[PDB]
């Protein structure tokens, strides 16, 4: 009967969740538990390149505790 | 213009963005506002042939705010020297020009 | 740079997948399977003659509209102007003269496949 | 009428596309002219401070907003809220 | 990295060189879809992502017609394009050697600064905006509807009249 | 002021229109060879196209000639009966039913009634074996594939009304000049009833799918508008003339069985 | 070991060719009607990985149904000489095997085998759609038992 | 529901843009003193430790105007490494 | 910027050098006329994009609405060159000098 | 750690596409009352590997009359693009966010044509020149509408970034504001992605294996790998632009999980079509889409311009 289609779907259905859920966990691992922090404008790039300059060269960290 | 039916009507059909320092979209600036302004408020009511010899300081500058040429030979003569100076030495680049510094 | 890391790949994923298609089938190319098809016969003409299309006029009306489409695309930013009454009107004026230009051709038998 | 109003009836039965197009065309320009809220589009779009508001310097004049943002004078848009 | 745009620029000059040798209109059209793509890179290499994509939207639907008519008007029994003779392949290889010649000539005359292969890649943006917002292109192109609404009527009228100007040429 | 480089320049015309009658078109001779699925295995159909519109076609039917007007000459009237299944390989019994009458006429013989009835029964099951094969094959070429499959479960259900009657599913040499070779078995009409009560719905399950669309109704309509008096000049006589309004049929006019 | 690896590769190379073999939209006679009834919902080709593609370049087997006339014969070997050459052949019918009827006529070739070489022969005047299906299951093991990498190792 | 929601996205933008208004002073102050620290820190290289050449001024402008020229990437860190040169050139354009 | 415009000016010229030397096609000269436009799009955009002259950024589209409307009138004449000859060779139209 | 994201972005779409070849043969089957593949694997789960591994062993036809350079570049250019369109496609956070992330789609969507033109032009054959020409008047037909049906939706959104629509759809699907757009979008997702009830280009019954007939197995798969890979985009967009799943940012795998549930329907909705409707004869499709959709498009294009300014609904440029 028609239930023989579900393997073709639910194996296709464990195949388009990966590029969505892998795209975040791979970002958080690289970005320090945060999101990728996209930059559309020239201001959000300045905050990065500022925050890149308030730490080690990776920019997903230091804030208050300093002065 | 020939058959100037813009001043006759007053309206600015298209004579309000002929140059750089001309009503940018929201409030931006066109990278040489300070110089074109100083060039064209100079060359008003003196028009033409006498905007070409006495108002030459303002164009010689605006010709270098825009082309920005003499800053290249003044920044290529540096490299030509340092690239010559080093390679036979006599120059140790500091930390803040070879990488490692304390950013701010 | 991050995109060049995505897209030089896909050329290689295609280019590595094609070299393993010409150099791993064991071919036997001689004369009569290389020659063109036409459904079991030797083709009469040379396959590279004037086609003489019939939608020639519509291809141009597209050629004019791809500009006009391009000439619409800044509307998502134009609404973020302070006027929003010339953007109102001049967006009606562009879309209207188009339909007028489209309705004239629609009646004068432009998009009708000359035959 | 009949000789115009009943012509729309076949043009709504057959050709039921141009009637929508010719309607929505004529129904697009007409609605902003009879709206209560069209005034705000040039105002909600004029409130956005994309660029920085340059302050003037006090010279014994302009009893406007003093040197304090939360001061009741000035363009205090309470219309955007409570729209 | 520093040699980015000089590459995209010389691959454009070449995309417009073979375009000039006039092969069949297909391999000229191919020669423009490339150089149109390459134009989307340097326009984008200096900022605005809109304007580059535009060329790479017009001259796709542009050259899609150029593929159509050439199959109906402009095509031989044999295209005879690039790898077909030696009159084109000489002045396609001696154009490129002329390129590597010429640009390497006048870096020796580094006085007019037409190319500075040693001072290359360090003069491309010129002090843009670093702290800023609402600056990209497409804000400028959208001045068609505020403060430049004569670029708009004058180009719209061209397409209003092109649609009439074109059929009287066919009729 | 003529020069040697200009004595060949004849003067121009007055109306500024000259004469260039060329006829240099050649119209791209194409063929639907005998592999195109449109051609039912065998047809060539050489063209003269002007792009895609058809100016002149020239079918070269003959790629399946075998010569079964010359082999009947060397085989008796029973030994030639199954050739007639091959002519229309979709409507088999309707050919046997024809050849099994031209023979009977020459013999001045009539078959029994029960043969005439069953000879009519299968003559109008073949009517259903074929318009399935025409409604659906005319839809493969146009794109709709499913009613082909829906009915070839319904069509094989009728080959079992030959195999349960004759032996062969398709080429059943069953309708001979001597009436019919062999009677029905006890469990046959009781199954056509269980087949015929339901087939009328399967048309509705297809006739729905096609007789109300746009595509089917914008793809077949105004195609082949062959007029009335030209069909007869061409000699169609089957369905390509009653489809144009000529009331004509050889079962209301010339009922044979 | 090398032979055992090659026997399994050559058993694994054929699983693809024998499962997903794409026959060709042939025709020509009554016999082709049974192929449709083998595309029908009773004896499904597609269940066996068998698909009609109507071009030889996309094909993997020819099914010759029907009288192969002398006019059609060039168009039959012009077509067999357009596939790649893992190409297989199947001769449905007694008009295609020997020309059963029309063996003695003048416009009929006395066998598909006169012209194209053949891997298998399906008899029957209209062979039952469950009799090509026995053949294209038998052609589906006739090249399960081909050894094309084995006889490369020992060579 | 797109009336009442799209209004709020504006109301959030004003909230989000006025935040940016409060921090222009801190950034513009840092950016001034930063770029005003780059090109003194390029001058001292260019003053004694380099440039013992013939007639050559070290703080030498190329204008007659005396006003402030906003420096640029070709001058400002025009002689740092390439990666620091390829980070405003091609920094935001190449996707964060 | 002063390495591309010599390289784009030199790309304009080759296309100007191309649409003056023909090779037996009117439809490869019209074709060479669009890459001519294209180098002016880019050598206008950049000038309007390093100078940050956004007020001039409406211009690189207005240039280009007349790159296809000119090609449109250009393509449509080939329809009327073909329908006389059917070959589209530039050497075939010389009956005006008379 | 980026290559490990592409590796988990291209493997899980070439392995999905493969099982759309299967699912496009079973769902069509059970409608035809005929089981699809059941045998090579448990329920046909292992048929595309045969089909795939079958095609990379047969002789890639290098026909005698062709252009062997463009011959080889079109399938390189088809499988490249339609695979490369998944790059910005935002399951919540994309591999590559882009401001103009949808013009990237439109432009690269158009270069999927030149894989169909350069192929059939290179391959000397009448039945492939047509299929090339059959795309020319097809792209001419819908491409006017894949912009305006895509603009007027993104007109009551702001930037062209596909990421913004997740916030535009934070409380509602855009299917309800614009079902007229979504109708014509669906058909314009169906002309692009030439797989269709109106195929007209790979016409087995008219133009047998058009743009594709001189191509044998090796290059041949790169179109099926590209065509059935492109079927899932133009449904994946409808699951972003019109059907807005759940963001709720602490479980972002709820978006991707509902993104599944709708994309398979819209990928399984195309499958009812091919098994339900014939083609448009190639003169109707351009009389169906300049006459019926193009005016109706410009109207709603005009309505959504006077939709926010009438009310207030101005999208912000974040
Ligand atoms: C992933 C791709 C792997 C493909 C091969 C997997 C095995 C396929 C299969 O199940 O059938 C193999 C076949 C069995 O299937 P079969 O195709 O021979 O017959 C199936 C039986 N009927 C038709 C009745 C339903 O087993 C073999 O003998 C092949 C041996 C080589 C495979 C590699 C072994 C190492
Ligand atoms: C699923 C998507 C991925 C697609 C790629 C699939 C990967 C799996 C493919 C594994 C199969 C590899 C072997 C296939 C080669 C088949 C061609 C062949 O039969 O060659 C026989 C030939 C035999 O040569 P021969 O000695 O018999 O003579 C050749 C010419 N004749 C026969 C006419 C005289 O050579 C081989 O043995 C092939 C070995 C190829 C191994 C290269 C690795
Ligand atoms: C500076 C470096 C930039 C390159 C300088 C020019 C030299 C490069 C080679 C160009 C000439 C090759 C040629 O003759 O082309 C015709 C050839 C003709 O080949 P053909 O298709 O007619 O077949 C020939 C068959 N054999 C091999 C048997 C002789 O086809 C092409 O190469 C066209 C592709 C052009 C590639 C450029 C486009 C980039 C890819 C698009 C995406
Ligand atoms: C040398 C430069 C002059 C141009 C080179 C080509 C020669 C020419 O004049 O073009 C003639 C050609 C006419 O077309 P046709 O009738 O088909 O010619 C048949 C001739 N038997 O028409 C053409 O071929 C079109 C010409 C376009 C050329 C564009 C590319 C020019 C690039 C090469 C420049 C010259 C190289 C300089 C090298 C300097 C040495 C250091
Ligand atoms: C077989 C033939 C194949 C050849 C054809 C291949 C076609 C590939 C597909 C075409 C690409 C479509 C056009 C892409 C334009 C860039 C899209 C864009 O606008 O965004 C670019 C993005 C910056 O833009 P944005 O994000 O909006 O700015 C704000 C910062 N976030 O970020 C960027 O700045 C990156 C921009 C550059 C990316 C261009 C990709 C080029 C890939 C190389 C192509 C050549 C192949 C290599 C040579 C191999 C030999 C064949
Ligand atoms: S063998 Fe029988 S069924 Fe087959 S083609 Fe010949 S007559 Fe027809």
């Amino acid at each position: 009967m028609w239930f023989e289609i579900l393997p073709g779907l639910a194996i296709m259905g464990v195949c388009l969740v990966i590029p969505g859920v892998s795209t975040a966990y791979i970002h958080k691992f690289t970005n320090g538990g945060k999101e990728k922090r996209v930059a559309r404008v020239q201001y959000q790039w300045y905050l990065m390149e500022r925050d890149r300059r308030i730490s080690g060269v990776n920019r997903y960290y230091v804030s208050k505790g300093l002065e | 213009p020939f058959l100037d039916i813009q001043k006759k009507l007053g309206i600015s059909l298209d004579r309000h963005f002929m140059f750089l320092s001309a009503e940018q979209p929201y409030k931006n600036a066109a990278r040489c506002h300070a110089f074109e302004k100083e060039w064209i408020e100079c060359a008003h009511g003196i028009g033409g042939t006498r905007a070409k010899k006495e108002c030459k300081i303002e164009f010689d500058d605006f010709e270098e705010c825009l082309l920005r040429y003499k800053t290249m030979r003044r920044m290529h003569d540096i490299k030509k020297q340092r690239e010559k100076l080093m390679k036979e030495g006599k120059y140790t680049p500091p930390p803040h020009h070879s990488g490692r510094e304390e950013p701010r | 740079m991050n995109l060049y890391t995505v897209i030089f790949i896909n050329i290689l994923l295609s280019l590595t997948l094609i070299l393993v298609a010409f150099w791993l089938p064991q071919m036997n190319l001689y004369s009569e399977k290389a020659n063109p098809y036409e459904c079991g016969f030797d083709p009469t003409s040379s396959a590279r003659l004037p086609f003489s299309m019939k939608f020639f006029l519509v291809a141009i009306t597209f050629l004019l509209f791809d500009l006009e489409i391009a000439l619409l695309l800044p509307l998502p930013w134009a609404i973020q102007t302070i006027k929003t009454s010339t953007m109102m009107i001049m967006a009606f004026i562009l879309v209207t003269i188009l339909s007028l230009g489209l309705a004239y051709e629609w009646t004068q038998k432009g998009l009708e496949w000359t035959e | 009428a009949g000789r115009i109003s009943a012509f729309l009836k076949n043009a709504w039965a057959k050709e039921p596309v141009l009637v929508v197009s010719f309607s929505v065309w004529g129904l697009a320009i007409i609605m902003p002219m009879i709206s209560p809220y069209t005034k705000y589009a040039s105002m909600i779009n004029k409130a956005t401070p994309y660029n920085y508001p340059v302050p003037v310097r006090d010279d014994g004049n302009m009893p406007d907003v003093p040197s304090h943002p939360q001061d009741p004078l000035g363009p205090s848009l309470d219309w955007l809220k409570n729209l | 990295m520093n040699n980015y745009i000089f590459v995209l620029s010389s691959l454009f000059l070449v995309g417009c060189l073979g375009l000039a040798l006039k092969p069949s209109p297909i391999y000229g059209g191919l020669g423009l879809i490339v150089s149109g793509f390459v134009g989307c890179l340097m326009v984008l290499g200096f900022g605005g992502s809109f304007l580059g994509l535009m060329v790479f939207l017009i001259y796709l639907g542009g050259m899609l017609v150029v593929f159509g008519y050439t199959t109906a008007m402009a095509t031989e029994e044999y295209p005879e394009t690039w790898g077909s003779n030696w009159l084109i392949l000489g002045f396609l290889v001696l154009g490129v050697i002329m390129e590597v010649f010429l640009i390497c000539v006048l870096n020796y005359y580094d006085e007019v600064g037409v190319i500075n292969l040693d001072g290359l890649g360090d003069w491309l943006m010129y002090e843009v905006d670093d702290v800023g917002v609402m600056l990209e292109g497409g804000i400028g192109v959208a001045a068609m509807y505020s403060c430049a609404t004569w670029m708009m009527v004058v180009a719209g009228w061209s397409l209003f009249a092109g649609i009439f100007i074109i059929i009287e040429i066919t009729r | 002021y003529p020069s040697k480089e200009t004595a060949h320049w004849k003067p121009p015309p007055w109306n500024d229109v000259d004469i260039l009658k060329e006829k240099a078109v050649t119209n791209m001779t194409l063929n639907f060879g005998p592999q195109h699925p449109a051609a039912h295995g065998v047809l060539r159909l050489v063209l003269e196209l002007s792009g895609e519109m058809v100016r002149k076609c020239d079918p070269h039917i003959g790629l399946l000639h075998r010569g079964t007007e010359k082999l009947i000459e060397y085989k008796t009237y029973l030994q030639a009966l199954p050739y007639f299944d091959r002519l229309d390989y979709v409507s088999m019994m309707c050919n046997e039913q024809a050849y099994s009458i031209a023979v009977e006429k020459l013999l001045n013989i009539q078959p029994p009634p029960r043969a005439q009835w069953i000879r009519v029964l299968f003559g109008e099951i073949t009517r259903i074996l074929n318009h399935i094969m025409a409604v659906t094959t005319h839809a493969l070429d146009i794109g709709a594939m499913t009613p082909f499959f829906w009915m070839f479960e319904e069509r094989e259900k009728m080959f079992e009304f030959y195999e349960r009657v004759s032996g062969a599913r398709m080429h059943a040499a069953y309708i001979r000049p001597g009436g019919v070779h062999q009677d029905l078995p006890l469990g046959l009409l009781d199954d056509i009833y269980e087949f015929s009560k339901n087939f009328s719905l399967r048309i509705d399950e297809v006739e729905e799918m096609l007789t109300n669309n746009r595509i089917w109704r914008n793809r077949t309509v105004d195609i082949g508008v062959v007029t009335a008096e030209d069909a007869l000049n061409y000699g169609f006589s089957g369905v390509m003339l009653r489809g144009s309004g000529i009331q004509w049929d050889l079962r209301k006019t010339q009922p044979y069985d | 070991r090398a032979e055992y690896v090659v026997t399994k590769l050559d058993d694994l190379i054929n699983w693809a060719r024998r499962s997903s073999l794409w026959p060709m939209t042939f025709g020509l006679a009554c016999c082709a009607v049974e192929m449709m009834h083998m595309a029908a919902p009773r004896y499904d080709m597609d269940r066996f990985g068998v698909v009609f593609r109507a071009s030889p370049r996309q094909a993997d087997v020819m099914i010759v149904a029907g009288t192969l006339t002398n006019k059609m014969a060039p168009a039959l070997r012009k077509v067999y000489d357009q596939m790649p050459e893992p190409r297989y052949v199947v001769s449905m019918g007694s008009c295609a095997n020997g020309g059963g009827y029309y063996h003695y006529s003048y416009s009929v070739v006395r066998g598909c085998d006169r012209i194209v070489p053949v891997d298998i022969y399906v008899p029957g005047c209209p062979p039952t759609a469950e009799a090509l299906l026995y053949g294209i299951l038998q052609l589906q093991r006739k090249i399960k038992r081909e050894q094309k990498l084995k006889i490369w190792y020992r060579r | 529901r797109m009336m009442r929601w799209n209004q709020e996205r504006r109301r959030l933008l004003i909230e989000d843009l006025e935040a940016r208004i409060a921090l222009m002073p801190l950034f513009q102050a840092e950016k001034d003193r930063r770029t005003l620290q780059i090109l003194r820190e390029n001058l001292e290289e260019e003053a004694i430790i380099m440039k013992d050449v013939p007639n050559w001024k070290v703080g030498e402008s190329v204008f007659h105007t005396t006003r402030w020229v906003p420096p640029l990437i070709g001058e400002m860190y025009g002689l740092r490494t390439k990666e620091e040169m390829s980070n405003a050139n091609f920094g935001f354009t190449w996707y964060t | 910027m002063p390495s591309t415009f010599f390289n784009l000016t030199m790309a304009f010229s080759l296309s100007l050098l191309g649409t003056l030397m023909f090779r037996s096609h009117l439809m490869s000269t019209l074709l060479c006329l669009e890459g001519m436009v294209l180098s002016l799009f880019i050598m206008t955009s950049v000038t309007s994009l390093n100078s940050n002259s956004m007020s001039s950024m409406p211009i690189p589209i207005t240039i280009l609405v007349f790159a296809a409307c000119e090609a449109a009138v250009g393509l449509a004449l080939l329809v009327k060159v073909s329908n006389t000859y059917g070959t589209d060779y530039v050497q075939n139209l010389n009956l005006l000098q008379c | 750690m980026f290559f490990i994201n592409i590796l988990t972005l291209l493997v899980p779409i070439l392995i999905a596409m493969a099982f759309l070849t299967l699912v496009e043969r079973k769902i069509l089957g059970y409608m035809q009352l005929r089981k699809g593949p059941n045998i090579v694997g448990p329920y046909g789960i292992l048929q595309p590997f045969a089909d795939a591994m079958k095609l990379f062993m047969k002789e890639p036809m290098r026909p005698l009359t062709t252009s062997m350079s463009l011959f080889i570049i079109a399938p390189t250019l088809s499988l490249t693009l339609a695979l490369s369109l998944w790059v910005p496609l935002p399951m919540p956070h994309p591999l590559i966010n882009l401001n103009l992330g949808i013009l990237f789609i439109l432009a690269t969507s158009s270069l999927s044509v030149y894989s169909i033109l350069w192929s059939g032009w290179a391959s000397n054959s009448k039945y492939s020149l047509f299929g090339a020409l059959r795309a020319v008047a097809q792209t001419i037909s819908y491409e006017v509408t894949m912009a305006i049906i895509l603009l007027s939706v993104l007109l009551m959104n702001g930037s062209y970034s596909l990421q913004t629509l997740i916030t535009t759809q934070e409380h509602m699907w855009l299917l309800l504001p614009a079902w007229p757009m979504a109708m014509m979008w669906f058909i314009s997702t169906l002309a692009e992605t030439n797989r269709a009830p109106f195929d007209l280009t790979e016409g087995e019954s008219e133009l047998v294996s058009g743009f594709n007939v001189e191509y044998a197995a090796g290059p041949f798969a790169l179109f099926f790998m590209a065509e059935y890979t492109n079927i899932i985009l133009m449904n994946a967009l409808t699951t972003i632009i019109f059907l807005g799943p759940l963001y709720y940012i602490n479980l972002p795998e709820l978006y991707s999980t509902n993104f599944m549930m709708e994309a398979l329907l819209l990928s399984s909705t195309f499958l009812w079509i091919r098994a339900s409707y014939p083609r448009f004869r190639y003169d109707q499709l351009m009389h169906l889409l300049w006459k019926n959709f193009l005016p109706l498009t410009l109207a709603l294009c005009m309505w959504h311009i006077s939709l926010p300014i009438f009310t207030a609904g101005v999208p912000p440029y974040m």
